[PDB]
């Protein structure tokens, strides 16, 4: 055999046939696109590793103390699974307080256990998008939702003094009153797109006394996947049976 | 077979469209940089696992060589292609042709790729070397892909 053989039966004969290149149209439709609108200029961005506290603060008030989880023997299974009273109540674990020390798996943000297969793409209708390179198992952590945290009244500010001339709208609720914004800075968690029959989830969490946002898997996604999430006046362009039509 | 082609890769291959399809332009023949120099650049990349690297570099020569004349052209560039028959004939289309229908390969050779006698396993490791140099083209992509190698086609050209 070889690492790299020629077709064959029928795969030399397809291989050999005399057919005009054509572009498909799944990478096609940018040029019409391009010319319709311009061509999409980079998308550019403070990437941040971490929030970026503005004018509040989002403390929980919750020191996380130790849960009564098992310390798998084991070294090789990972110690607060599911039945965590620490993941119960939505808190990451403390390390200088969990039985299951460097085997715990309820620290998955504070250790920026990211997803490291995400990659943006253009969506047809709907600008940049971000999709899975690998498959994805409900329940994943995938990503931090990192930006600005600001006030309501800061954010309105904003929006008055510099987001009058976007199309696109970069922000999630923290709180009623407070904001992540990430118009200006941000990670890649700002590309992802809307959609009424989301395959994502935001949840917040209390990490080590203060509010942070993950973007965690609702089902099974295989390898090119989009990621969607449910945000909460735009034409919603996600293409599922019963779609509210706006978002 | 699915071949990924690279995101970022995919405007050049829009470019490259709208060079040959719209603006009657044509790659400068004989390519100055070659198939052969770029894949000796990746072998030489990968070496910096060795008899490997080797069989996909002379894969993607074998089937470059077999499908530039024939599914690799736009039809606006097929006189052109002729014309290099003619001027320079044994020479293989590997040491002609360049970056843009190299990557214009890995556009159709997933279709060929579903009749190899490989298995499973195999076919996921031709898979990986196939993504791999591709993203090596991503990389170099400043230098490799580039409208400074088109040219207007001369009135001749066109009868
Ligand atoms: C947080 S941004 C997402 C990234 C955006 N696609 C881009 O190009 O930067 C949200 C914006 O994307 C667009 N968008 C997101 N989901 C959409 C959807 N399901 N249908 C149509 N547009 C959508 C809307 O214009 C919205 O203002
Ligand atoms: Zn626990
Ligand atoms: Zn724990
Ligand atoms: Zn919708």
């Amino acid at each position: 055999p070889g690492l790299f053989p020629a077709p064959i039966h029928v795969g030399k004969y397809l291989r050999q046939k005399r057919i005009d290149f054509q572009l498909p149209y799944d990478i096609l439709w940018q040029w019409k696109h391009n010319q319709l609108y311009k061509k999409p200029d980079v998308p550019l961005y403070k990437k941040i590793r971490s929030n970026v506290y503005v004018d509040v603060k989002p403390l929980s008030g919750y020191e996380a103390t130790t849960c009564n989880c098992k310390k798998p023997d084991d070294d090789t299974r990972k110690g607060c699974v599911d039945d965590c009273l620490n993941r119960m109540i939505f808190a990451e674990c403390s390390p200088n307080t969990c039985p299951c020390g460097e085997q715990c798996c309820n620290q998955r943000i504070q250790r920026h256990e990211w997803v490291q297969c995400l990659e943006r793409f253009r969506a047809e209708e709907k600008g940049w998008g971000i999709r899975t390179k690998e498959p994805l198992k409900a329940g994943q952590f995938i990503i931090e939702y990192l930006g600005e945290v600001v006030s309501e009244q800061e954010f309105r500010n904003r929006m008055i003094e510099q987001y009058h001339n976007h199309s696109d709208h970069y922000c999630l609720n923290l709180d009623s009153g407070m904001v992540i914004d990430s118009y200006r800075m941000g990670n890649e968690a700002r590309f992802i797109n809307h959609s009424c029959d989301p395959n994502c989830e935001m949840q917040k969490w209390s990490v080590n006394g203060v509010y942070r946002i993950g973007l965690y898997a609702l089902k099974d996604m295989p390898a090119g996947t989009e990621l969607t999430y449910d945000y909460n006046q735009q034409l919603c362009k996600c293409g599922f049976e019963k779609c509210r039509g706006i978002i | 077979v699915k071949v990924k082609i690279p995101e970022e890769l995919k405007p050049w291959l829009v470019d490259d469209w709208d060079l040959i399809t719209r603006q009657k332009q044509l790659f400068y023949l004989p390519a100055k940089k070659n198939v052969d120099s770029i894949l000796e650049d990746y072998a030489n990349y990968k070496k910096s696992k060795e008899y490997a690297v080797n069989e996909v570099v002379a894969g993607i020569k074998e089937y470059f060589n077999v499908m530039l004349g024939t599914q690799l052209l736009y039809k606006f560039e097929r006189p052109q292609y002729a014309e290099i028959l003619a001027d320079h004939p044994d020479a293989p289309m590997s040491q002609v042709y360049g970056a843009p229908h190299l990557l214009r390969l890995f556009v159709r050779i997933g279709a060929m790729l579903a009749y190899t006698p490989l298995d499973e396993k195999s076919l996921a490791l031709l898979l990986n070397y196939l993504h791999d140099f591709l993203k090596y083209l991503a990389k170099n992509s400043a230098t490799l892909f580039s409208a400074s190698d088109y040219e207007v086609a001369p009135p001749e050209y066109h009868r």
